[PDB]
C-alpha cells in the first residue's frame, strides 16, 4: 500500500546491529577479559526485494509527526518503554474486558 | 591459536633428564594443561593451571612458564616413561599440539 | 572408582548418520559437564563439543557446526552424539571426557578424567 | 498515535489500529524492532554549506531523546564545535550514557564562530540527529551525529 | 458508596491538562515552529453531579496512606509504572484457566 | 495496597482485585487516569501564618516523587526561600525537570529566617507538595507549589 | 534436578527483607513520625529443607554468565523491568494468535 | 536468556523458561522474586590477602547495575579506600541511591596506595559486588559491600 | 442525637465462640469508623480492633490477633465482631465506639460518642 | 498528462446530503496528499478539508466541523467527500487539487495541480 | 508505654480544689485525652489533646502539659463530680490508664 | 490569518508593467504563493515561496518580498494576459486573498 514518492532511493541495505549471542565460550563473557566499547556489532547486507527499502523509508518519513507529538506531550528525559506499551494495548485490545 | 613444540622427537637412556617446551601465537596468561599418552590407552592428566601437580603422579614430574613460554621437565627417566606428551590450552575454543616422542638409545 | 564405557561406533556408508553413548557410574553425575574429543588414525586429538550440566549452554565446532547434535540425560546417567551427514574425514576413534567445573558453565574444560573410546569408520 | 507497518511475504503493508486483523502473530517480545534511516539515502545534498542551513537556534522549548535498536552505515557525518564571538561556548556538554555514530568513513569537522541568538539548536524540517542508540532533538557538543529518522516494524 | 464528611466541599471543577491533539495543521507539530512550554494545555469546567466531587475528594483523603507505605519501599528517585503494573495484575488475575 | 475507584452513571465505588465484576470494561491504556486534587477545596484555612505551622524539618529519611497528568485551577500558591542566621541556605536546588505550578491567580513568596532543625520539611499530616505535573514529598528551593493530594481512577467506558 | 557440587554448602538461611506492612497504626506511616533508614527491614530465619537451601546455592552459580551478556547488550544505566518483562512473555506464549 | 526456577515439593527444578505443564498457575506480580546470595557461604577463603587477588583494574568498559528484594545476614564485609602514589585517588565516588549493605557484623577497612593500571576494578570470575538492595559490576569508594550472585524465582503460594 | 445500641453478649461455654452487632442511629454511619472496647469485672479497660469506612484497614491487638474478627456494613448501619477459641479472660463488658478522624483510615482514635456495652461471661 | 475529473454535484433540498467523487488519472496516485477548496458567486477562495496518502491524517474546516466526510481509496485513485446538514451557504463550485509534499502528512500544501470544479445548489 | 497516676484515692468536700496527674514511659507530644465514668454508666469524653475542652462540658475542668507530664485540674467540686478518672494515648497503639476515684470526707 | 491585497481594479495598455502587493497581519517568513485565473478556468499556479517560478510559465512574471511585504510584477502585458491574481499563505491554516483584476484602457 506505500508507493516511494522520493527522487531516488538506495536499493541497497548495510547494517549493523548488535544481537545476543546466545552463549559463550572461553573466558569471553567476564567483562574483564572481553572485548572494547567497539567490538560488539553483527553486520549484514540485504537486497531490495520488491521495494522493500523505499517503503522503509517513506514509512520512517510519515512517522516522524505523529512520534514528534507524542514526544511532546510527556514529562521523562528518557523513553524505553514505547514498544512494551505497544505489547500491552495489544494484548489488551483483543483478550480483556 | 597455533601450537608449537620443540624438539619433535627425541630418544634418550635411563637417568638422563628431559625438557619440553609449548609455544603459542598470543597471550594466554596461564591457562596451558599438560598430558601423556602410552600408546594402546587413553590419554591421562598431569601438571594444571601451568604449575599444579595432580593427585596420584609421582613427583618427578615438573613444569613451569608463563606467557608465550611453557616447559615441562623429569628429572630421572623410567623404563616404562616413554610416551608421547601434549600441550592444551583454554583461553578461547580449546586446540591441543601436534605431539613430541621419547625413545631409547 | 570412576568409571567411563563408550559404545555406537561401527562401520557406515557415505551420506549416513550415526549415534554415539557415553555411560558413567562412579560419582553424581548431576553437577558436571561432558565434553568430547576425537583422533583420526595417525594424526592428533581434536575437540568437537561439549554440554553443560542443566541443559542451558551447548557449544559446536566450527568444522561440525550444523550436523551434529550433543545431548545428556541425569536419571540415566548418559551421554548422548548424534552425527549425521558423515563425510570421508569423520573417520576416527571418540573419547568422552569429563572436566572440573572453574567456570560457570564449562566454558574453560580442564579434562581430568577420560574413557576408552570407540572407532568409526566411514568408506565404500 | 504512532503508526507500525508489519511486513509479510516481502510485502510492507501499514496496518490500521481500529481495525483488528486475526492474521498477525506476536508470540514473544522479540519480533518488535525499531530501525533508525539515513536521509542522504534519499538524494539530500551532503555539501557541508549546504546543511549548516538547516539547523537553527532557539529558546523556550526542552529536548526529549529515545532509543534505537538497528542502524545503517554511513557516508558523512558532522562533528561541531562553535563558539560566541566573546568565547563562550554555544552547545551543552554530553550527558552520561551519549556516544558518536560508530560506523562511518568520513567525517566533517567544523570549528568557527557564529550567532547563537538561541539556546538550542532544532532541525527546521522535524527529522532527528542519531548518536549510538539514542535519537536525540538538539545537538551535543563534541559528538559525531548523522541525521535520519526512525521507525517501528513487527518482524 | 463513598460519603463525604469534610466540612464543606467546592462543588465546581475546574480543570486543566495537556491532551495529544491527534492531528495538526500547518507548521505546529516542529519543536522550532511550536509554542512554548506554557501554551500546550487545555481546559475545562465541570459541575457537581450527584456529588462527584466531594466524593473525589474523600477518595483521594483515603488513598494517601497507602500511596505513601507503597512508596516507602522503593529505591528509585521517580516512578512512571504505577499503571503499568496495575494493567499487567489486572490481565493476570483473570487469565489462569 | 493502592485502592481504586470506578465511575458509572455518575456513581463512584472503591473497589479492590478480587471484586471485579465481568461488566468491567478496560480496552486501552488511556483508560487508567490520575487526577491530583487541592485542600483548599474542604474549607482549610490559606492565610501564611496559619498554613506555615504544618511543615517540620527531619534528617534521617530519602525522598521521593511520583508524577501526574491533570490538575485544577488554584486560588493561593506559595513560593519559600528560607536562610540560616550565618547565611547558609535551609533548602536544596531543585533537579533537573521540576518547574513550578502552572495555573494559579495568586502567589505569596515570603523570605526570611528560622531555625532549620533537620535536613527535609516535611508536611506534618501526610499530604503532598504539587509541581508541574511531579507530587513530591520535600519542599524545593525557588519553585511554586500547591498542596493536595493524588487519587487513581478507572475513566467510563 | 540439581545437584549440589559445592565443598561446603551451609544448610541454615538467615535472611532479611522489607515487606510491604499492609496497615500501620498510630502515627507511622507519617514521613515525619517515621523510622530512620535502618529500621524498615523484617528478618526471619530458615532451615534446611531436604534439597532445598543447598539446590539453591547452585541455580545462581550458574545464571550469572546468561545474566552479565544480557547487561552488555543494552544502554540504560539502571534496570528495574526484568520480571515484568518475564510475566508479559509468560502472557503472550500462551495467549495468542 | 535468563532462566528461572520453579518451586513445588520437588525442590529446585529448573524447567524451561516456557513455563508449560498445565499444572503451573501464576496469579500475580508478588510471587516473581531475586534473591542474593553470598559466596562466604560455599567455603570460599574470606583473609583479607586471599580476596585481594580476585580484583583487577582495566580499561574501556563500562559498568551497569541490577536490584535487590531479599539477602541474607554476612559474616565479613570490605570497605576500600585506594590511593595512586602521586596523590590522585583510584575509584569513582558512589551515585545518589547507593547505600552499603545493611546486616553483618565484621567490616575490614583498608587504605593503602597502589599501582592503578585500569580505570574500573572487576572480578575476575564473573561475580557481583552487593550493596543496599543494588548489585553492580564495579567498586564504589568509600561504601560497604559484599561479594556474592543473584537468582530469580517464583515462589509456590 | 447520637445513639448507639449494643446486642449478642451473654453466657457460653469454653472453647466456643461468639457474635457481637452494635446498632446506630442519628447519622451518617458511612463516614467515619468504629471501634471496639472492653473492660472485665473491677477491672480496667482494654482496646480490641478497629475498623475503616471503606473497610480497606482493618486492625487487632495482639492478646487477641487470629481468633477475632471485625465487619462492618454501612447500609443497614450496623458493625459486627466475631470471636473463636473462647478463653477464661474474656469475660468482661463490651463497647462500641466512634472517633472524630484526624487520621487518613483510623490510625488515631479520639472515642467521642460510647454506647451502654454488653456482658459476655464463659465458665462451667 | 495529467487528468483530474469531478463529479457528484447538482441540486439538493434543504436538510439533505450530497457526495462528491475526483477522479486521477497519469501519475502515481499513492506517494501524495489532496485537499478540497470551494468557490462563492463571485467572491474570494476558502480551504475546506485535506487528506493524507496513507489515511492516517485528516484536516477539517471551523465552518463545517462535525458535518462532512473525506476520505481517499488508493486501488482506483478515487477522492471522495460527503457533506450533511446542507444550508442556504453551500451553493457554490468546488475543486479537488494536489499539492507538493514539503511537510510530513500533508500540512503545508502548495497547489500545483487543479481540475475543473463541480457545482453545488440548494434552496427551494 | 506504662501509665501511672498519682494519688490513687482521694477523699474532698465541696469547694476545695482537684489536680491530679498522668505520666507515661515516652515522649509522646500532646496525643492525650482524658475520660470520665460514673459507676453503672459508660464513659464520657472531656478535654482533648491535652487543652481543648469538648461541647457541653462546663468550664470548670481544665488540663494541661505537655512532654511527659500532664496534670488535670477541677476548681469548684459539684454533688455529681464523684466518679473515675482516666487517661488514653494514641501516639501508638492505644493503652488506657489505671483510673482515680475521689470521694467525700 | 487575515490578508490585504490593493488595488482591486486596475487598467493599462499593452507594453505596461504592472505591480501587485499582498499583505499580512502576521509574520510569516516566506510561505506565500501567487496564483492567475481566467474566467471560465480553474486557477493556475505561478510563483512559490515568494521567489521560485514555476515549469513551463513566462519569464515575464517576478515576485519578491519577506515577512509582511510581498510585491509581484510583469514587465510586459499581453492581449492573454487580463485576468484574476489571487496570494495565499500557509504557515497556518490556509487562507486567500481577495481579488485583484486587470484591465485594458
Amino acid at each position: 500500500v506505500i508507493v516511494n514518492a522520493q527522487p531516488k532511493c538506495n536499493p541497497n541495505l548495510h547494517y549493523w546491529t548488535t544481537q545476543d549471542e546466545g552463549a559463550a565460550i572461553g573466558l569471553a563473557w567476564i567483562p574483564y577479559f572481553g572485548p572494547a566499547a567497539e567490538g560488539i556489532y553483527t553486520e549484514g547486507l540485504m537486497h531490495n526485494q520488491d521495494g522493500l527499502i523505499c517503503g522503509l523509508r517513506q514509512l520512517a518519513n510519515e512517522t516522524t509527526q505523529a512520534l514528534q507529538l507524542f514526544l511532546r506531550a510527556t514529562t521523562e528525559l528518557r523513553t524505553f518503554s514505547i514498544l512494551n506499551r505497544k505489547a500491552i494495548d495489544f494484548l489488551l485490545q483483543r483478550w480483556a474486558a | 591459536i597455533q601450537m608449537t613444540q620443540s624438539p619433535s622427537s627425541l630418544s634418550a637412556s635411563v637417568g638422563d633428564r628431559v625438557t619440553i617446551t609449548c609455544r603459542t601465537s598470543q597471550s594466554i596468561s596461564n591457562y596451558l594443561n599438560w598430558y601423556q599418552q602410552i600408546p594402546g590407552k587413553a590419554p591421562k592428566l598431569l601438571i594444571s593451571t601451568a604449575s599444579n601437580l595432580h593427585s596420584g603422579v609421582s613427583s618427578r614430574f615438573s613444569g613451569s612458564g608463563s606467557g608465550t613460554h611453557f616447559t615441562l621437565t623429569i628429572s630421572s627417566l623410567q623404563p616404562e616413561d616413554f610416551a608421547t606428551y601434549y600441550c592444551q590450552q583454554s583461553y578461547s575454543t580449546p586446540s591441543f599440539g601436534q605431539g613430541t616422542k621419547v625413545e631409547i638409545k | 572408582e570412576v568409571q567411563l564405557v563408550e559404545s555406537g561406533g561401527g562401520l557406515v556408508k557415505r551420506g549416513g548418520s550415526l549415534r554415539l553413548s557415553c555411560v558413567v557410574s562412579g560419582y553424581t553425575f548431576g553437577g558436571y559437564s561432558m565434553h568430547w574429543v576425537r583422533q583420526a588414525p595417525g594424526k592428533g586429538l581434536e575437540w568437537v563439543s561439549g554440554i553443560s550440566s542443566s541443559s542451558y549452554y551447548k557449544y559446536y565446532a566450527d568444522s561440525v557446526k550444523g550436523r551434529f547434535t550433543i545431548s545428556r540425560d541425569n536419571a540415566k546417567n548418559s551421554l548422548y552424539l548424534q552425527m549425521n551427514s558423515l563425510r570421508a574425514e569423520d573417520t576416527a576413534v571418540y573419547y568422552c571426557a569429563r572436566d572440573m567445573g572453574y567456570c560457570s558453565g564449562g566454558s574453560c574444560p580442564n579434562f581430568d578424567f577420560w574413557g576408552q573410546g570407540t572407532t568409526v569408520t566411514v568408506s565404500s | 498515535s504512532i503508526p507500525l507497518g508489519v511486513i509479510h511475504n516481502s510485502t510492507l503493508q501499514v496496518s490500521d489500529v481500529d481495525k483488528l486483523v486475526c492474521r498477525d502473530k506476536l508470540s514473544s517480545t522479540n519480533q518488535l524492532r525499531s530501525v533508525g534511516l539515513n536521509l542522504e539515502g534519499n538524494g539530500v545534498a551532503t555539501d557541508v554549506p549546504s546543511v549548516t542551513k538547516r539547523w537553527g537556534f532557539r529558546s523556550g522549548v526542552p529536548p526529549k531523546v529515545v532509543n534505537y535498536e538497528a542502524g545503517e552505515w554511513a557516508e558523512n557525518c558532522y562533528n561541531l564545535e562553535i563558539k560566541k564571538p566573546d568565547g563562550s561556548e554555544c552547545l551543552p556538554a554530553a550527558p552520561d550514557g551519549i556516544r558518536g555514530f560508530p560506523r562511518c568513513r568520513y567525517v566533517h569537522k567544523v570549528s568557527g564562530t557564529g550567532p547563537c541568538a538561541g539556546d538550542f539548536a532544532f532541525h527546521k524540517e522535524g527529522a532527528f540527529f542519531l548518536y549510538d542508540r539514542l535519537a536525540s532533538t538538539v545537538i551535543y557538543r563534541g559528538t559525531t551525529f548523522a541525521e535520519g529518522v526512525v521507525a517501528f516494524l513487527i518482524l
